[PDB]
């Protein structure tokens, strides 16, 4: 029963990322419009969006917000892996640690854009050991 | 519908002069990632006066002759790839543009880069004397591996090949200018120059945007292109990072002589890289050993590699 449930802007990073993993996915929808409810346990995989403001406002995309406030679908993360750019500092991936801190729940990985071979070995292996464990 | 049957201005300029003029439109917008942009570049404003650089004369006045002329040489490089970017670069992207907000965007862009060449001029007004200033200048305009860089991207900004011109103006922000930003990151990991460092996280925190919004608009143009043209472009894109490369490590070796940072630079230059070619869409090769700097200088680029009331919880 591995999942990820993931949100990606149209930019779509975080969605290939996440194609070139092994587990089964569920996108969160862009459109703010529609909602999703998941039933099954699953780890989070999130790009962060603050955009380095001196402020964890903005951090976690509001569709992602959304998804986590129906408490259906926030009991079943086991954990939170986020992305973004370490050109934003302080602000880097700071979507995960937020997240993290409101579940209560064990920020697993941070990664940067597309990812690379090591992250999607990684995810894996952490993805795996999170289902188990 | 006005807008299948008008053209923007930029447009009717260069290419199009066949249809009348339609005004911007920023109440009904094409792509939502365009207002996404525009909202973090325009909050995001900053000038370098905001930041107290005669606090770092301290630290500034410990380093020796050879160190200051080092800071000096490598910032007014720095600079000259920003004043290409601001003058050139940035401002050959508007009239290529898939949106018009796009368009707004690269104005912002070309403005701001500006600011970020300003900058250097901030620090050199506080910290050093006219002879280090002058003699950085004859050293930019006399060294040959450092004028090539700038030479190799030029011409696909003044070509009408638009996709080449936009690849160049990711290169730039993405990649070209990290060598140069090892050195602050180096220094205030040892605590010196620190507000200069702050103007640096204040100027990547725009880069970072610039490279991202450029790939973004590539990805978008190439993925209407046939699988074979696809695989041009794709060719064409690891051949000049190829070439520029080659023409940074030569300039790096050169820059950091005597000094024995050109090693980490280059690393740290080859990490961008990578992360340049992710924002094209393309997988980077670059091997986690290849792009590794020291964790003590990586610290100084983002502490975490180590609210809205929508929250119903
Ligand atoms: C306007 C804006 C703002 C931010 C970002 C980007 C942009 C365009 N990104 C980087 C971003 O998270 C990264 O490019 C992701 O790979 C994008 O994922 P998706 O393409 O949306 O799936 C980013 N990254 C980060 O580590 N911290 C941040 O605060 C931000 N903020
Ligand atoms: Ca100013
Ligand atoms: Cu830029």
């Amino acid at each position: 029963k591995e999942l990820i449930v993931y949100f990606s802007t149209q930019s779509n990073n975080t969605h290939r990322f996440v194609q070139k993993l092994d587990a089964e996915s569920i996108r969160i929808p862009i459109d703010e419009e529609e909602r999703i409810k998941v039933d099954e346990d699953y780890v989070l995989i999130v790009p962060t969006y603050s955009g380095g403001k001196v402020d964890a406002h903005g951090a976690v995309p509001k569709q992602v917000i959304h998804f986590l406030n129906d408490p259906d679908n926030r009991k079943h993360c086991l954990g939170v892996i986020s992305s973004g750019n370490t050109n934003f500092g302080d602000s880097f991936a700071i979507a995960g640690p937020v997240i993290s801190y409101k579940l209560k729940v064990p920020l697993l990985y941070q990664f940067e854009l597309i990812g690379t071979k090591e992250d999607v070995e990684e995810v894996n292996r952490i993805i795996s050991e999170t289902f188990n464990a | 519908n006005y807008y299948d049957r008008s053209v923007s201005p930029v447009e009717y300029a260069y290419f199009d002069q066949s249809q009348n003029m339609r005004a911007i439109n920023w109440n009904k917008i094409v792509d939502e990632k365009d207002l996404e942009v525009w909202n973090r570049v325009t909050q995001n404003f900053w000038l370098p006066e905001n930041i107290p650089v005669s606090n770092d004369l301290p630290s500034w006045n410990e380093l020796d002759d050879d160190w200051q002329q080092l800071i000096t040489r490598t910032f007014t490089g720095l600079t000259l790839l920003d004043t290409v970017q601001s003058s050139i670069g940035d401002v050959a992207q508007i009239k290529n543009s898939l949106t018009e907000q796009e368009q707004v965007i690269y104005a912002n862009f070309a403005f701001m880069v500006g600011v970020h060449a300003r900058s250097y001029g901030t620090i050199f007004s506080t910290l050093c004397t006219s002879e280090q200033i002058e003699e950085a200048h004859e050293w930019v305009v006399d060294n040959e591996a450092l004028q090539a860089r700038p030479k190799a991207l030029i011409p696909f900004y003044t070509a009408d090949d638009p996709l080449k011109s936009k690849i160049a103006a990711a290169l730039m922000p993405g990649f070209l200018l990290y060598g140069g930003f090892y050195l602050p990151f180096y220094l205030s990991a040892r605590g010196k120059l620190p507000n200069t460092s702050d103007i640096i996280r204040l100027i990547l925190r725009d880069k970072v945007i610039h490279n991202f919004y450029s790939g973004y608009k590539y990805q978008l143009k190439v993925a209407k292109l046939s699988p074979e043209k696809q695989a041009e472009m794709k060719q064409f894109v690891f051949d000049l990072l190829d070439k520029m490369i080659g023409l940074e490590k030569t300039y790096l070796h050169q820059l950091y002589d005597g000094f024995g940072l050109a090693d980490e630079a280059i690393r740290f230059s080859l990490y961008n890289a990578g992360k340049f070619l992710q924002n094209l869409g393309y997988e980077s090769p670059f091997t986690k050993e290849e792009t590794r700097i020291a964790p003590e200088v990586f610290a100084q680029l983002s502490a975490r590699a180590d609210l809205d009331e929508d929250w119903d919880f």
